[PDB]
This record gives C-alpha cells, structure tokens and sequence, in this order.
RNA sequence: UUUUUUUUUUUUUU
RNA sequence: UUUUUUUUUUUUUUUUUUUUUUUUUUUUU
RNA sequence: ACCGGUGGUUUGUUAGUAUUUAUGUCAUCAACAUGUCAAUGAAAUAUCAAUAACGAUGAAAA
RNA sequence: UGUAACGGUACAAGCUGUAAACAAAGG
RNA sequence: AGGGCAUGCAAUACCAAUCAGAUAACAACUGAA
RNA sequence: AUCAUUGUGUUAUGGUUCUAUCGCAAACCAUUGAGA
RNA sequence: CCUUUUAAUUGAUUAUGCUGACUUUAGUCCCGAUAAACUACAGUUCUGCUUAAACUGAGGAGUCAAGUAGGUACAAACCGUACAAGGAUUAAUU
RNA sequence: AACAGGUGCCAGGCCAACAAGAAUCCGAUCCGUGUAUUCCGUAC
C-alpha cells in the first residue's frame, strides 16, 4: 500500500483524500489538491475475474 | 502560541489582573498576558473590549525559578517550576484604581 | 469492596433492588435478607441483617448499623413457590423481553417494583431500594435562577434561517480587507 | 552455597509433611506445597 | 470599563460576603440543541459573553492559587469551554456543508 | 554537564546568555530595518479586532435551570 | 545556591566556633522601614513587643499603669 | 578550565553534535538520537471515535 | 568540533546511514508500523 | 460554629423578622431610633476592644455579663412598643420572638453559672495551660455539668484572645474591620495570626491552635495515597481508563454518560446503539439470518438455541470475548445440528427432541410433586 | 564603528 | 543606555528562534 | 481454494521483561542509586465511644 | 514513522494540542 | 472516523552526472568505497 | 560443679536482603460470510 | 515416604578477592585575626579602615559571572522582586 | 495436565445471559475450594 499512491481527478497527481459529513448524513470524498469530489467506485462485476493460479494449484 | 491573524472574529487571548507585591501608582494596574502579544495589540484589546481609556503599556518577561524535590521522607531529588512563563503588562489608565485589588494585604 | 477488572463485567444481572436472596457462604451463613444496594462496578450486593459493623451517632442517643457490601456470588435467589434456593436462568422472548426462570421448579420469576428503585445522581450504575416515606413525598408532596441566567424564553427563541445564513456567509468573505487604515 | 540453605531447607522440611496449611502459613513455599498436595490427589483418580 | 475585570466578583471590595455569594451562583452550559437554533450574530455575541467571564474567573482562580487554596465553584470554567467549544462546532458544520456542494459542483 | 540543558535548565534564554544573542517568543512584524539602525514602524500590519454591538443583549452566559423540563415537555409531545 | 548544587557543603562538615553578625547593616535596614512605617503613622516595634492579647492603644506600656492607679 | 557558553554551544550543541562522527544510536537526553521508541500501545474498551494513531500521514 | 574541522563536514541526515539499522527499546530488531 | 457567632446571627435574624411584623404607624415611629436587637454585634466588638492590657478570665467574666444585660434590655425594649397582650402575643408569635427563650440564652447563663465556680487565682490567669484534669472534673462535679461545657469556656477565652490581638492589629493599621459575621468569617480565612515564633527553638503555647491540629490529625490519617499523582512516582495507566475521577463536572443535558464518570453505563449505551460500520452491519444480517432460518424451524431445537439467536449485541470491538484479551463467558462456540432433509429421518429427529423435552419436564414436575407433598 | 525623510552611485579630506 | 540592521565578518547556521506563513487589485474612505 | 469476521493451540506452565531520571567528564565516553500505583486488614460500605478505668468491630490492635 | 520543547488537566513516568476529556436530536 | 490538531527535527529528489548552502557560467580542478 | 567480683548459661528487645505483573503473534488448526 | 533419572555446574576459615553491614583505634584529633552595653529621673562605649552625595540643562565612567545570592514572623518553608516616558500636576483629598 | 478468570487460600457441578449437589461427616479459635464417602453432566 506504501508504494502506490491515489491520484488526483483533474491534476492527475498523487494527492490525499478526506471524507466529509453533510447536514444529511451524506458522505463525500474530496482531494487536498483541487478540492474536488472523488469518482464512484467500479462495479464488482466488471473487475469480477477468474483466479487460474487456484485451479492450477 | 498561534499567530494572531489579520480579522479577528474569535480571540482566544485571556485577560487577567495579576496581584502584585509590590508598590503601584494610582494611575497604574497589573495584569497578566500572553507572551506572543505585542503592545499595540494589547491597547487595541482594552480599547475595543472593554473600551476603557489607555495612555501608555509597559511589557516584561515572567519566567519562573527553578526548584528541587530535596524535603519530605521520601524525596526524589528532580528538578521543577511552578507557575508558567507569561508577560506582566502595566497599563497607566486614566482614572485611578484602588489598591485593594492591585496590591496584597496581609496581617 | 474495591474496584474490580473491566473484564469481570457483568453484562446481564440477575438481581435487582429488593430481591429476597440468601447468603450462600461466611460468616452468617444461614441468613436471609433483602437487597437494599448493588454495585454493577464493583461486583457486589447490600443485604439487610448481613454484615452490620459501622455505627453512628444520632440526635436522639441512640445508634443504627448499616449493613455492609458483599459479593454478588455469595448470594442465591429464592422461589416463593417453593420457598427453596434454585438457580436462575434468563431467557429471551421474541418480544424482546428478558425473563428469570427457575430451574428446580421452572417457574417464571418476575421482576420487581421497577417504581422503588433509586439511582445514583452521579452514577446510574448504582441503584439503591426506595423507601415508602420517599416515594410518598413524589406522589402527594410533589432552585432559583442566578443573576447570569439567561430567561427560559429567550433561550428556546429561534433565529436561524438556512437563506439568510447562506446569503450572508459568502458575503461576509467576499467583503474582506487585507490592510488597516482606521488604526491611527 | 552457605548456611541460609540449610535454614530454608529445615523450614521447608517442617511444614511439608502437613495437611491443611493456609497460604498465608505456607509462605514462600505455597507453589511447591500446592504441587506436592496435586501430585499426591493423582492417586485417587480412576477410569 | 477597566471595572468590569473585577465587578461583582470576589475581588470587589465595595460589596459584602453574602452578595459575593449570592453573585456566585450560576447556571447550565449553553448545548449544543439551543446553540445550533441561533443565527451567526447571536453566536458571536455570546461568544464575547463567555470570553468576559472566562476573564472575570481566571482572576479569581489565580488569586485562590495565591494562597494556596481551591477556588469557590470551580465548575464555571467547565461550562464556559463547553460553550465556546460547541458554538465553534456548529459554525464549523456550517461551513462543511458550503465545501460538500463546491466539491460536487466541480465533480 | 555544567553547562547545557542537563540540571533543568532548559532550553537557552536571551536571559541566560551574553549580550547579542538574538531571540524572541513569537511575535508580527511591523516595520523594517534601515541602514542606519532606526526602524520604521507601519500600522498596515497590525491586526483588526472585530466585536459585534453588546449595548442591548438579552443573552447570557448560563441558561436557567427551568429550561430542562420545558424543553424536555416538548418532545412527550411528539411521541 | 538555592538549588543546591555546589560544592558549599564542604566546609560545613568542619566544626566552628562563631560566625559573623551583620548587626550594622540589619539595624539600618531596620530603622529605615521603621521611618517608612512612622511617616504613615504606625507603629511596628510596639506591634512586635506587645503581649499575645494585649491591647496598647497609642503610646502606652507598663508605665502608664503607674500613675492610673484609679 | 574556563567556562564558556559560547564555546560549549559552538562546539557541543545540538546542531554541532550531528557533525561528529560518534555513536549515534546510543540514547540521548539532550541530544537527537536516532533510537526508535514504539508510540502508543493497542484499544481496551474504550470508545472507538476517540483513539488517535496517525498525524502527519493524514494531514489536510 | 573547531570552526576549521567543522567547515569540512556534511550532515547525518543527508545520508542513507539513517534507515539502515533496527535499534529500538524493544531490542535490537525493530519493525515498522505497517510493515 | 460556637456560641459567639451563632448567637448573634440567630438574635440578628429575629430582629429583622420580629421588625417586620410592625404596621406603617408603629414602623415609621421606630425608622428614627432603630432597635436594640439590630446593633448586638456592634456592641460586642467595642466592649471586647474596652480594656487595656493583658485579658483576664474576671474581664471575660464581666464582658459576657454585659453582653447578657444588653440583651436583657433589649428584650424589655421590644416588649416596650407592643405593650398590649390579648391579641398580639398569639398574633404575633412572641413565644418564638423572645431572646430570652432561645437556647443561646440559656448557655450564656451556663457558662456565667460554671465561670462562678472559679478560684480566685485561676481567675487571674491568661491561659488554659496549667489546668488539671482532675481540676476541671472538680469544676464540672461543683457546676452540676459535664466537662464538655467548661472546656468550651476556655475555648471561647482564647478565641477571645485571638479576636483582640486581630482586631489590635488592624485598627493600629487603620483598615475596615468586619462588620457581620460572614465578613468576620470570610476575612479569617487567610487574615488570622495564631502563632508567634520564638528563638531557641521554644514552644509556644495555643489552645485554639492544639485544638484545630489535633481535630486536622484526627481527620488526617484516614487518607490514601494510590489515585494521587506524585511527583517522581510511576503512575498506574490502565486504572485511570476506568476509574471513576470526582473532579469533573456533571451535565445532566448530555445523553451518553462521560467515560471518566460511568464507564460502565458508557460501555452498555454504545452496545444498546445500533450497528455501526461494515463489520457491525455485516454481524446484523449474518445474525438476523440465522434467527429468521430458526424461527421457521422451531421445532427442530431447544428452548436455549432459540433463545440464543434472540440476543442482540451491536458495535463489539474486535476479539472481545478472547481469553487472553477479552471478556469473562462461560458458554463458548456452540452449533446445533441441522434436521435431515429426508422426512422419515426428520420425524425420528423430533420424536427425540421432544423426548428430552419431555424428560426435562418430568424432572421438573418430580420436584413440584415433592415440595406439594412435603408441605404437610 | 554608521545618529533622526528611505534607496543607488563618483572624487578629496582633520 | 544596549541589543536588532550596513561594514569589518563567517550557511566559522547557538534546535523548538526572526523585518522571513505564497512573493501586491492593496477596495485607497 | 484468495478475502473479511469469530474461537482455540504452540511458541511459553520448562524461558523471560526493556520505555521516566538524581549523580561523573571540555568532549568522546561510562553507569542495574533510592522496596510497591499502596498504612494494615478478606472486607475501612467495620478506623465506634472518650477523661482515668471498664467499653465497640475484627481471627489478631493501644 | 519515532522523539524533544511550551500550554492545559489535580503541575503528573498519565492524558492532552487554545475547540487543550467529546458532536450522539437535520424530517 | 463527526470537528479541531501552535512550534522544532535545516528538505525543488514521487527524481537524476560528481564536488560547498537557500544544490555552483566554461576553464583552473585533483577522486579505490 | 571455681559465679569468689569484671565470667558464663537461658530468654527477650533492637538491627536486618525486600519478589503484589499493567503482558501474551507475524506461525498452526477449526468454523462461518459474499462471489468464481 | 521408598525407587529410577538429572548439562545444578550442585560443597568454602583463606585468592591484600567483588558487593554491603557493623566493631577497635576513639568522648582522642579538629574550633580562622577584637569586643561591650540596652539602667531605679537628660546625654556622645572602645577599636581597625577611610571615594560615604541620590535632579541642578549631561541616565550616576565600563565589561563579566550569579541559568535571579543584602525582600519577607530570631523560617535552609510558602509568597514576591528586572518598567529607559519614570506615570503621585498627590501643591490635591479627608 | 479442568491454570480459564473470580469469589478470603487448591472448584467440572457458584458468579460469569446455554449442561450438571445451598450434597453428608470431620474442623481450636475462623471463614474455610481442605480429609473421607457418594451422585450427576459431557460431541465443553
């Protein structure tokens, strides 16, 4: 996890990520760089892959 | 201790009157201030606070003295302070002051 | 009694104020009594007519002994059914409620006045046996405001406005000076 | 290496064949009496 | 003015015990549930409010300290960071929900 | 050692020390040095104390102690 | 020092048969803060001298008491 | 044996002791050695909203 | 260290000598907090 | 308190309630003369301050006769304007209003009755210190008392004593004097001098001094030293996490209780709360789940299983109930076997699940049986 | 060893 | 009256210190 | 069979254990100071009564 | 990351970071 | 982790010949790590 | 069994070292949750 | 208890041995150059040394140490003390 | 090795939310997990 880093949204840089509360209970991702709003997540089902090492073992 | 910004919205300074001693004028009062505040910070404090006149502001440094842990049966024989390091401001205010409150008693 | 390890817990009691219980060992073996006091933190009971040591001194010349504290495994609970000690084992309803049940008998213990027990001011944790004298001054016989006290009505007054405040804020930052002039 | 040994030794050998000795009459020895107590109870244990 | 430091307070000897006790009494901390019902400017006004009785007790406090002695009704000072810290905090969330929608604006 | 920071003396002072040693405890600036030794003094850098009007303020410091039940009445209400 | 931390304990361990009495300076400082008192109008000696629950109103003593026989 | 502050902090001081070819990882009292001191021990039961771990890597 | 000795010679922190050891209160084998 | 203080308070505060009793007519006569009973202490202090020299237990003597005649007069000055008694003395309540009827009154007589007894040469003594034991049974055996009562007058001569010597030493200062009993007692908290320190060593004698110390030893040793920081002194850290500290503030408005007050009621509210986060949410349904699967197959288990699955626990830290780091528990990991799938062996299943049940009962009903029968 | 409105810059001199 | 700052004269750095916080659209009032 | 949560065993009942600082030297450098967080007691929520004696609680006390 | 200084707390081998022992109630 | 979190450890190295310092116009100018 | 008496014998008091854990995985085993 | 085993490094008057306590020498040795008075009807004791002036229109002609050593009840404690503009035009009040 | 903790000292059947004896006799004060006998739970 030390030698990767999270790269910012519009600076395409390593940055850091804090998550904020709303009024509502909205929680919110947002850079130190451009204090902007992080992207979703991607769904499981597309990064869902098949694990050959395991059955080769 | 933090810097004081530029607009101050939420001070943080603490003011208080420091019983001293010794001999005071009339037109003279003792108080005890932080050691990161500056003369005319200090005059602009009581001007606009409590708005109470101010003529001139006196500052000095405040540093205990050190002490040792040598009396009791079980001593332990370490080093110590008491107090904590401050700024002793003198403000010569206008009207006069008793010096029941600025000066000790003690029969 | 003494403070106990956070570990020693108890999580779900099985005795309550006013409980009639008896002693299992010590010194006054063979002795009943009712609750009057428990400690959820320290691990013990109060039990009337056991471990009565400390005197004092009343305006009348006389003198009262109050009874001392006791481990709470040193008790056993008592079936009116059968007026014989049993063991106790809670149960779970699909209600939601929590019962005693016997397991001599296996008769179901119910709970008892919820209404004359005390808690501390202090510390909840620490519940004590009303007496009929305090409960009846609640139930037929029943501090000034300080000169730096702030009115009941004006405290509850509201004032917030979601609009105003954003209309304000943004403002309030957008108006900003960098320099003093007005000083001298 | 000295006379010590020889008191703590004459102590223990006083106390050892005993039954129904306290903790606070045990003293030092209280593991060591537990122990000789447990292994003696062996004995009476069955299938 | 300048009086206020020490008006009303144990300090002043212009007054006699019983009302030194009777001015000593005090309330409850404002909560968070009345703090969070009031505008900015009612905030900031109660914020000067507290920081002058933070300063009237400090003297009192140090004065106590003087002698060696525990200040009368100590609980004060408790009552007063309790209120400046929950009037920070809800000016703070207030500010926090502005970010959040900035943040998805740009987004 | 007789001399440092090892019988509780701490850290060194502008105090404990010759004459020259330079050595504050934290301040603004407000002015610069000339070539001559003077200084000249601006009120550009010293700051603003903002206080809002306190001549009519209903508020105080501390709440009444009635405010608990009233406010406590108010939510039996809405159960 | 106050600290106590040097070397002054050294000489203490040898026995001695008096030291000096600065009776000189101490007497001047004495009447110094007695002038700065009597000025004001207060007398320090006689509060000093004076028996536990003694009352001495001015300059009064034992020989007071000679001539108020009554 | 003169003493001399001047000299002491010039020659025994905190940013002098760095350029001397010692030692290091013996520990210091008034010194910045480089001796690894394990911080702040596991939870009990205390509240879990409260406990502090990290500062600079979470600095925003 | 003289002025003349002290003008020909770097600082500890600016070497590599620093991240090559496991000296700690524990003992002699320290492990990083992540590792 | 002693008699000195709190008789004059509780005389002060009749005045004032008597005083307000008065109608406009015979109010606004009195407001240009005063009464008697509003102006005790005055009197008090300028008597005690009379005398010149030492004080002798014949001056006390003659101070607290003249304290008891003033209050003599003034009772006879507050019978003087109601002077009529067929409808005010019941409305009034003048039984209650009468110096003369308080118990202060009837201790002063006390200690003139005992002070009556004295000897000549004890009379013209300073100080309780040559007093005998055996002396003072003597006087209590002539006075018809307890010893309790003529030690309180020699209490009170050298609280006398003290008074004096304080109030010599702030008028030669020209400073304010108290003028009520709660300055008086204000003031003398740090403005108090009891002890005048001698050379070579010597002792100085105080019986209001002996008094105080003996009752602070007495009140000492009953102390502890465990919880209290010292300097130089390791401190125990896991005690001062659960530990309850008497120091701070209690808010009633605040929910949660403190975690430095009630940890235990602290621990058991988040417990009580909800789940919270991704491990809790996940035991919930994981949880949930198996009480919906059992429920639907009751019949299929004991009482105790389905109680179990009952049991709802939220926000556990992680690892709570080890034995090495965690809670006490005397049930472990337990599972109940799941019925066949194959109905001929299910009725089996139950036929023995109700066996036990039925065998536990009989257990059970013996025991009713018996208890019934025994109670002859 | 530079003295009172702040900087840059050239020659001589008690 | 000194310290501070130019020169002699030196990153020959006196840990927790400074005329030294991102370097002039400063709202001149 | 990865990955998350829970429990147990071994290392380890046979082995061990360190974090704070008074003192030496210009420096390198050297060094295990001073019982315990602690009256005692299983329990102080048992330390009562007070003037000598006899009295109270406790297994044991003044 | 690991540590030293100052301040608060009850001036302390603990805790803590001027908001210096807590927000638990967003319709 | 809701919020907050002064100061010091001399930091353009998440990159780039070597040799002082906020990392040096050529040359003088040199090298076992 | 030679204390003639300054000796010896017994016993008692005093001196006298100082240990109450705040801990226990990164290895192995069992069980369970989603998705292949 | 008996019996088998034990890598315990298993055995003491002594290496001027290492770490501590406590006797003898042993009520022995050690004590710095100058004091006195404070009364029963007034007063100025003797001696050694000799930079002891504090607005006169002028910051007492300097440096360094003390990691605050001439404040304070016949206190080795607690509590205080560093103002370059000198705040008291405080020649007034009572 | 039922060292899994506690309860006054050595507890499978007592506190510890899920099994199992307030079991009987002996005991200097003196509780007493202790000696002798016996019952029961256990896929702990």
């Amino acid at each position: 996890i030390t030698n990767v880093a999270l790269l910012d949204p519009v600076v395409k840089r390593p940055t850091r990520v804090k998550r904020r509360f709303m009024m509502n209970g909205e929680c919110v991702r947002i850079s130190k760089l451009s204090g902007s709003a992080m992207p979703e997540p991607v769904s499981t089902s597309a990064l869902r892959q098949p694990n050959l090492y395991q059955e080769y073992l | 201790p933090p810097k004081t910004p530029r607009n101050v919205f939420f001070p943080w300074q603490v003011f208080s009157v420091h019983r001293t001693g010794a001999f005071l004028e009339r037109r003279r009062v003792a108080l005890k201030v932080p050691v990161n505040l500056t003369k005319f910070e200090i005059q602009s404090y009581l001007e606009k606070i409590y708005g109470a006149r101010v003529l001139k502001v006196s500052t000095l440094i405040v540093v205990p003295r050190r002490r040792r842990d040598i009396f009791g049966p079980r001593p332990s024989m370490r080093y110590y302070r008491v107090g904590c390091t401050f700024k002793k401001a003198i403000v010569t205010l206008e009207d006069g002051v008793p010096d029941a409150v600025k000066m000790l008693r003690s029969s | 009694m003494k403070f106990v390890h956070p570990r020693h817990w108890i999580l779900q009691w099985k005795i309550r104020p006013g409980d009639k219980v008896v002693v299992i060992s010590g010194k006054f073996k063979t002795i009943r009594g009712t609750v009057l006091q428990i400690d959820k933190m320290r691990n013990g009971v109060s039990v009337s007519g056991v471990k009565e040591q400390k005197r004092v001194k009343q305006e009348d010349g006389s003198f009262i002994r109050i009874p001392g504290l006791i481990h709470v495994s040193n008790v056993m609970l008592i079936d009116q059914a059968i007026d014989l000690p049993t063991r106790v084992a809670l149960r779970v309803d699909d209600r939601g409620n929590v019962v005693r049940i016997s397991k001599k008998s296996g008769l179901v213990i119910p709970w008892p006045n919820g209404e004359m027990i005390k808690f501390g001011d202090n510390r909840k944790s620490r519940e004590f046996l009303k007496s009929k004298e305090e409960r009846d001054v609640e139930l037929r016989k029943e501090e000034r405001a300080g000169p730096k006290d702030t009115p009941a009505e004006v405290a509850v007054e509201r004032t917030y406005d979601y609009q105003r405040d954003v209309a304000t804020m943004q403002a309030l930052r957008q108006m900003m000076t960098k320099y003093n002039r007005d000083f001298r | 290496c000295n006379p010590q040994q020889t008191r703590r030794k004459q102590q223990y050998a006083s106390i050892i064949g005993k039954q129904g000795l306290s903790k606070k009459q045990c003293g030092i020895f209280w593991d060591y009496y537990k122990r000789k107590c447990k292994k003696r109870r062996s004995t009476k244990k069955f299938i | 003015g300048i009086d206020e430091l020490w008006k009303g307070s144990y300090l002043d000897p212009t007054i006699g015990a019983k009302q030194k006790e009777a001015n000593a009494v005090a309330g409850d901390a404002w909560p968070a549930c009345l703090l969070r019902m009031k505008s900015f400017e009612d905030l900031h006004k109660l914020w000067y409010i507290c920081l002058k009785e933070k300063n009237l007790l400090m003297g009192e406090r140090w004065a106590a300290r003087q002698h060696k002695q525990e200040m009368k009704q100590p609980e004060r000072l408790q009552k007063v960071r309790r209120t400046m810290r929950r009037i920070l905090i809800v000016l703070t969330k207030r500010e926090i929900q502005q970010q959040c929608l900035r943040a998805k604006d740009i987004l | 050692a007789k001399v440092g920071p090892s019988k509780g003396r701490g850290p060194l002072l502008a105090k404990f020390a010759p004459v020259g040693f330079k050595k504050g405890f934290g301040a603004i600036g407000l002015g610069r040095h000339t070539k001559k030794g003077f200084f000249i003094i601006n009120t550009m850098l010293v700051p603003m104390f903002k206080v809002p009007d306190l001549s009519n303020c209903k508020l105080k410091c501390y709440v009444a102690p009635d405010t608990y039940r009233i406010v406590q009445q108010s939510f039996n209400k809405r159960e | 020092n106050k600290v106590r931390t040097d070397k002054k304990e050294r000489k203490r361990a040898f026995p001695q048969r008096g030291f000096w009495k600065k009776q000189n300076f101490l007497q001047v400082k004495n009447n110094t803060v007695r002038l700065a008192f009597a000025v004001q109008g207060v007398d320090l000696l006689k509060l000093k001298r004076l028996r536990w629950g003694e009352v001495r109103k001015g300059n009064t003593g034992w020989w007071t008491d000679d001539y108020r026989s009554p | 044996n003169e003493s001399s502050p001047l000299h002491m902090g010039a020659g025994s001081a905190n940013w002098t002791a760095v350029a001397r070819l010692e030692d290091f990882t013996l520990r210091g009292l008034s010194h910045p050695p480089w001796i690894h001191v394990s911080s702040r021990p596991f939870y009990g039961a205390g509240g879990g909203a409260v406990l502090a771990a990290c500062m600079s890597s979470a600095v925003w | 260290i003289r002025p003349r000795k002290k003008g020909m010679r770097l600082d500890r922190r600016r070497s590599k000598k620093q991240y090559k050891h496991g000296r700690h209160v524990g003992g002699w084998n320290y492990r990083w907090l992540g590792s | 308190r002693e008699l000195g203080l709190g008789a004059a308070s509780a005389i002060e505060q009749k005045a004032s309630a008597f005083f307000s009793r008065l109608t406009d007519v015979q109010q606004r006569q009195l407001e240009k003369q005063g009464l008697l009973a509003s102006r005790f202490y005055r009197f008090l202090v300028i008597s005690l301050m009379e005398k010149e020299g030492t004080f002798t237990y014949y001056d006390f003597y003659v101070w607290r006769k003249g304290c008891l005649a003033y209050l003599k007069a003034a009772e006879e000055e507050m019978q003087g304007i109601v002077g009529k008694s067929a409808r005010k003395l019941a409305d009034l309540g003048w039984e209650k209003l009468r110096p003369s009827t308080s118990p202060e009154f009837k201790e002063m007589e006390l200690h003139l009755k005992i002070l009556s007894h004295f000897t000549p040469e004890e009379l013209s003594r300073d100080t309780a210190e040559q007093f005998t034991s055996a002396a003072i049974k003597n006087i209590a055996k002539a006075a018809e008392t307890s010893v309790k009562n003529v030690k309180n007058v020699l209490l009170g001569h050298a609280i006398a004593l003290t008074d004096r010597t304080w109030y010599m030493r702030l008028m030669e200062m020209q400073r304010p004097i108290p003028q009520s009993v709660e300055d008086y007692l204000l003031l003398a908290e740090t403005d108090r001098p009891y002890m005048i320190r001698l050379p070579y060593g010597e002792k100085f004698y105080n019986y209001e001094l002996e008094e105080a110390l003996a009752k602070k030893r007495a009140s000492e040793r009953h102390k502890s030293q465990r919880d209290v920081p010292r300097l130089g002194r390791k401190q125990h850290r896991i005690r001062r996490l659960f530990v309850p500290n008497a120091r701070v503030a209690f808010d009633r408005w605040a929910r949660i209780p403190h975690a430095r007050l009630d940890a235990y009621g602290n621990f058991l509210y988040r417990l009580n709360q909800p789940a919270k986060g991704a491990a809790a949410v996940a035991r919930a349904a994981e949880r949930e789940k198996l009480r919906v699967e059992m429920s639907e197959n009751a019949e299929f288990y004991s009482d105790a299983a389905l109680s179990a699955s009952r049991i709802t626990l939220n926000n556990l830290p992680p690892g709570a109930f080890r034995r090495r780091t965690g809670m006490q528990r005397k049930s472990g990991e337990i599972h109940h076997v799941a019925p066949p799938r194959d109905p001929v062996l299910r009725e089996l299943f139950a036929a023995a699940i109700q066996r036990e049940k039925d065998e536990k009962r009989n257990r059970e009903r013996r025991a009713q049986e018996d208890a019934a029968a025994a109670e002859k």
